[PDB]
């Protein structure tokens, strides 16, 4: 995978100059999935 | 000058690479980053929004209608209503779920899979069907029977208009391929199996009411999904330069 | 008991301004990417001028004209704020106005019987472009109240398929189990304002999935009801009355 | 207004050991899609599961990941020793349906410039000549000519290299006069005109012109030249629904109608 | 589970000085081989040694040492400036011969191509241009010309160089869908099928295909291209005997019987 | 820009080198490692195991055969056995073994060498023999008195087995060339001695027994062996690329 | 010498670029900035005129 | 031999463009050797 | 924007060898937009 250690200058004056980002992860889905006011507790029915 | 010496590679274009470089506008300043809702930072939090699944992909059936699982008052008892392969990225009915269209942009896959069906006759209309996941080794089951001894869910029509099958992942490795291409690759190795609805009772209709009905099936990546290695999606094609 | 079971309370009520809408078969509500509408943040804007806030003279429930749910059905769309753009007050914000922004409140009706069947999906999709032909139609890409027809709801009139307009916040009217849709709506832009009247955020589709079908003898006509509120509005760029 | 959190992850989630329940409580098989909301039935509460410490990364998933690396966006071949080309990712397919699926973003970009030689017949030479790639933003003169006065360029950012050297290469900021690059625009170029061909596209999309000229004139051959481009440091708002029909135009998602996404097989009850 | 340790060392073991035995306690010459044991006799038991420290270290016999270093896996000419090529270390012996010392293995590769023009007659021409090798994943689609639209690569990583240009160079990381490589399978690549074909490889050894082009066309000439691939980071399971018969085919072990390995000599009793 | 100057090598693609270089997926992350028994680090592990010498290879012996070292009831006495050059990477009897296979991937070696013998004759079969050892400086001995007077270990046939002979490494030079080529690097110069075999007394059997019976000869590294200069594997070969 | 690896862009002559180069007169020493009145330092100062 | 002080500095993202691994030990062959349940004491005969 | 932190070393002996400055900020405009004698308060008339 991804070194934990490695070379990290910026030589460049503007941020566009700099390789690409190294963050990668994800975030809950939730936005998209359940976008929904009530919450919805898996245990229950949905609708009531 | 610092002693150097440049070596294989030197020169070369890698589409993947990653260095930094001159900007054309060094001093240049972006607008603001504003508040805008719906960010994203990783597709696999799109693969896990469900879609549906052109799964009544048959000469009969044309645009719309293709969504629709053909379900009717039966006059026989343990009957089959569907059948599909689970693989997310092969031709066939996933191929243009969300799912399928960004696992068509990877070469493997992972994780389990969320199979939703929705019934949509009649609050009158009941029922009650078996939706079963085949994990590999053979052919699709042939019978209820044979079915019913792989993971399952029994579903009964009512309030709750949905129910959820989940093909959890169970593969011999931590991967799979995205393909079963096989003249070439033999990739039919990866093979994940297979989902099959039969009729556990019937569906039963009062009198004058539609004896037929419709369900629709859609698909989502799990959680515990993931996608590698990023390759050209083959749905996407072009002959000349578009003008 | 419904925040303590955890589950959605079929009833619902919304009021906004003068209006108060009610359902006693609804499906939770969506707040789209769950965020609800927000006031232009001073860090975020550019416009300069002190923005003209409506308050309840705009934001409040406008019913648009029915749609019936006939047999050929393909489906029916609003673009937003176009379909309101001559209706109340917001009409008249948003024509007296260079810069609008605002969110929405959306409530799709459709009731029949327990011996109906059918299901419409009701998405409200970003920028949604009608795109089936060489060079678009005004009358199909600003439809104004009355909205406009499908005529391509496989490939939702964009080249895409219509599966996967799930990735876009919406609910579905299944006849059997709801007979309304509720989604709350908030301004979607690259920009902190625009103009009403070159450009629609947001584009309201009621698309039939599964035909209408009932027993033999039962009501055949069944309409289809939007009801739509601006919500969290403000306006900036006074002058003249403008319409596209 | 964010009533939805969204907490980060660096890995996939783990699967727990679950046994089996029997009870009129707890369904989480049961739902209903009419909510808009996706299933939220765990693996564990559909069978019975083992303890799975799954440490499977996120990574090639992620926007940076997934649009991080360089796609043809132009290819062409000089006239007279010059040519103009209008800056749109609109040609080429592959990095335009790619970049479809997000409605906004904001991104810095890396072009490369890959160019070679090559005959009346199309052969390519092992010939070195020097080449320039003028940017030319909306407003500056064109040079209509391979030595018109504008190549001075005392303004507008050139690059000179070599077809005998490497590929040359830049790195261009987030230069939209708005907040994010649109994918997808619901609205009219101008204010007093509804006709079809202005509909669709967000002019501050279009930042430009390249121009390209090879210094000197050349005899009887003519200059080939293919543009990359590569986003970074991505940043996307709202998920679009996939490009599924082919591009048939360059500035408008014009396509064909279908009946059919996927081909079609016998029977729904033959897998 | 493990009963038996692996210690690490840096160095060979040390030779200690040793006296004259004479009992009938230990007998370290006797053995038993039935017992699958390797005789544990040690020198200083079966004769009278000196003291050595020996300093002689183990690295060239390390993985990585054995391992590390290119050998040619590909080498082919394009027809009509294009080139398929799947990638297996079947086709040149050496380094498959290598690899199947070891039935599991995880390793990085680092992937070298050296690129020249030669003629119809195979004669190597004093010409640079420019190539591009694109890795095209299972599933995607392959190019079936030198100017089809998958070149434009948005997706598919590619390499862009020229034959004037040092050799191409890229780092791959360790791929398969498997937990390592497997060098040696005893199995069918599905289920269904047992015929002959489709014995003996495992599918996950498969990641792919290169394919190869001039960015422009060639005029009479083409590409003769060299693939080397060097394993880096090895780390390797379960031993096996080495091969000992000639390969005679791509993608199976098969080989032709054989009576004898080292050749005869007139009688065992002569050196 | 940094002033530099680049040198002699620039360009260079030296197969053994070792440098950094971009990757053509940056963000791939692997398969995790799992738990396999049978890790290897070094092949020194490998070496130090017995394999068996084709030993009596022979125009008379075929295949199977050609392992076993041929015994029988003589009829006088201090007869020979058998005669091997100890030098492990030579071609010969151990060319095919585990330790010469290794030994001809190398240009070196060093170490004493395990040569250990499993008599398999019947349970009432009786015999001694001695192995030895010759140091080189001439050739192999002629008669069982010669070679006794070199390194070696007297046999008992027993209910043990096996017997090894430790051929200590004795060399001039820590290590010694794998081959012993004369015509062109006159490796003659490197060659490691002799092992020889003879009748101590006589292999002796009960009335109506088979009086032949075989001897199995293992070989293996001991622990202070190592080897250097890797090279090409010479039995190892191909006219075209394969198909 | 230390191993390095060229890149794309290599050689290339980007107007805007900004590197440091060696000076033609490397000990040259410049006339001393003296007391001149209108010192602009940003042409926003010209179009607020 | 190998040098006791050089550098070692990780110019990449992944892990697989990194140089050779340079630990190059060996362990005890025992796994291979002598795979046995009971021990075998080298001055005791194999089997009683 | 421009980055909070890269290389700034200077490989030359003379400042003229030096790549751009970096400051780039802007100056109050007053002695070009108004260069006189007597304040001119916005709140009150120029001219009494
Ligand atoms: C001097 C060197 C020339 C290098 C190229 C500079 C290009 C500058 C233009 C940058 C604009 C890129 C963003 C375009 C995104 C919109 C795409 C589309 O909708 O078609
Ligand atoms: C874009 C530059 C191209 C560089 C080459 C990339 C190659 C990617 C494939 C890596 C797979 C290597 C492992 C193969 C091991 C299995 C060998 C076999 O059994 O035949
Ligand atoms: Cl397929
Ligand atoms: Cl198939
Ligand atoms: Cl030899
Ligand atoms: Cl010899
Ligand atoms: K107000
Ligand atoms: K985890
Ligand atoms: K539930
Ligand atoms: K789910
Ligand atoms: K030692
Ligand atoms: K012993
Ligand atoms: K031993």
């Amino acid at each position: 995978g991804s070194n934990i250690h490695y070379t990290n200058i910026n030589y460049y004056e503007n941020a566009a100059s700099n390789s690409l980002n190294k963050q990668d992860f994800t975030q809950d889905p939730e936005k998209f999935t359940r976008p929904v006011v009530d919450v919805m507790k898996e245990a229950a029915v949905p609708l009531k | 000058g610092i002693p150097t010496l440049y070596t294989p590679g030197s020169g070369q274009f890698l589409t993947t690479d990653d260095f930094q470089t001159p900007c054309m506008l060094p001093k240049f300043q972006p607008t603001p980053v504003i508040d805008i809702p719906g960010e994203v930072k990783n597709f696999l939090e799109v693969v896990q929004v469900e879609s549906l699944v052109e799964i009544n992909n048959v000469e009969s059936a044309e645009g719309v209608a293709r969504y629709r699982i053909p379900l009717n008052v039966q006059d026989a008892m343990d009957g089959q209503i569907m059948a599909l392969r689970v693989d997310p990225g092969i031709d066939g009915p996933m191929q243009s779920t969300l799912l399928g269209v960004f696992t068509r942009y990877y070469a493997q896959w992972s994780g389990s899979l969320d199979f939703t069906f929705m019934f949509c006759g009649t609050f009158m209309t009941t029922g009650k069907v078996i939706i079963a996941y085949t994990p590999p080794g053979g052919d699709q089951p042939t019978n209820r029977r044979q079915a019913m001894l792989g993971t399952h869910v029994v579903w009964d029509f009512g309030l709750q208009s949905s129910i959820t099958l989940v093909v959890p992942w169970i593969s011999s490795g931590h991967f799979r391929g995205t393909t079963l291409e096989n003249t070439i690759y033999k990739y039919r190795y990866y093979e994940a199996g297979y989902i099959t609805m039969w009729y556990q009772t019937n569906m039963v209709v009062p009198p004058n009411f539609p004896t037929t009905a419709s369900i629709l099936m859609f698909v989502a990546a799990q959680p515990n999904f993931s996608l590698r290695i990023l390759k050209d999606r083959p749905d996407i094609s072009q002959e000349g330069a578009l003008q | 008991s419904a925040e303590a079971c955890g589950y959605s309370d079929r009833v619902a009520q919304l009021t906004l301004g003068n209006s108060t809408i009610t359902t006693q078969e609804a499906a939770n509500i969506v707040v789209g990417y769950g965020r609800w509408p927000t006031s232009l943040r001073d860090t975020d804007a550019t416009a300069v001028d002190k923005p003209t806030q409506p308050g309840v003279s705009a934001e409040r429930f406008y019913t648009l004209p029915s749609v019936q749910w006939t047999n050929s059905f393909k489906g029916h769309y609003w673009k937003l704020p176009d379909a309101l753009s001559e209706l109340g007050l917001f009409g008249q914000n948003l024509q007296f106005h260079y810069l609008y922004r605002g969110g929405w409140v959306i409530h799709v009706q459709c009731n029949a019987t327990k011996f109906h069947q059918g299901t419409l999906l009701v998405v409200a999709t970003p920028e949604h472009k009608i795109q089936s032909a060489e060079s678009p139609a005004f009358a199909r890409t600003n439809p104004g109240e009355q909205g406009a027809a499908y005529q391509f709801p496989f490939t939702f009139e964009d080249g895409t398929a219509l599966g996967n307009a799930l990735i876009y916040p919406h609910q579905w009217v299944n006849l059997r189990t709801n007979n309304s849709a509720t989604l709350v709506l908030p301004y979607v832009n690259a920009l902190p304002m625009d103009s009403g009247i070159r450009h629609n955020n947001w584009t309201l589709s009621v698309i039939p999935i599964v035909p209408l079908e009932y027993a033999a003898g039962a009501t055949t006509y069944v309409p289809i009801t939007v009801t739509i509120a601006p919500m969290c509005t403000e306006y900036n760029g006074l002058r003249a009355a403008v319409t596209q | 207004g964010q009533v939805i959190k969204s907490a980060v992850r660096s890995t996939v989630e783990n699967t727990v050991q679950s046994t089996h329940s029997i009870t009129t409580e707890a369904t989480p098989a049961l739902q209903a899609a009419e909510t808009g909301a996706t299933s939220n039935a765990s693996d564990e509460s559909m069978i019975e599961t083992r303890n799975v410490v799954n440490t499977h990364g996120v990574a090639e998933t992620s926007l940076e990941a997934f649009y991080g690396r360089a796609g043809l966006v132009a290819m062409f071949s000089t006239d007279g020793g010059i040519y103009r080309w209008y800056i749109n990712f609109g040609e080429y397919v592959q990095l335009r349906a790619k970049l479809e699926l997000l409605t906004y973003a904001r991104f810095d970009m890396e072009f490369t410039i890959v160019a070679q030689v090559v005959n009346a017949q199309s052969k390519v030479q092992d010939f070195n000549v020097d080449y320039q790639v003028m940017f030319v933003p909306p407003g500056a003169s064109v040079p209509e000519n391979q030595d018109s006065y504008q190549w001075q360029s005392s303004c507008n950012p050139s690059v000179i290299s070599n077809t005998g050297l490497p590929p040359a290469r830049v790195s261009v900021p987030f230069m939209s006069s708005a907040n994010a690059y649109s994918f997808s625009y619901d609205g009219y170029t101008q204010f007093g005109d509804t006709s079809g061909s202005s509909y669709g596209i967000v002019p501050s999309n279009y930042l430009g012109m390249l121009v390209v000229r090879t210094c000197e004139d050349l005899d009887g051959t003519r200059l080939r030249v293919r543009v990359y481009a590569k986003p970074k440091h991505v940043k996307g708002w709202i998920p679009r629904s996939p490009r599924m029909t082919p591009y048939k135009s360059r500035y408008t998602g014009v396509y064909t109608d279908t009946t059919k996404f996927c081909a079609n097989r016998a029977r729904i009850t033959t897998a």
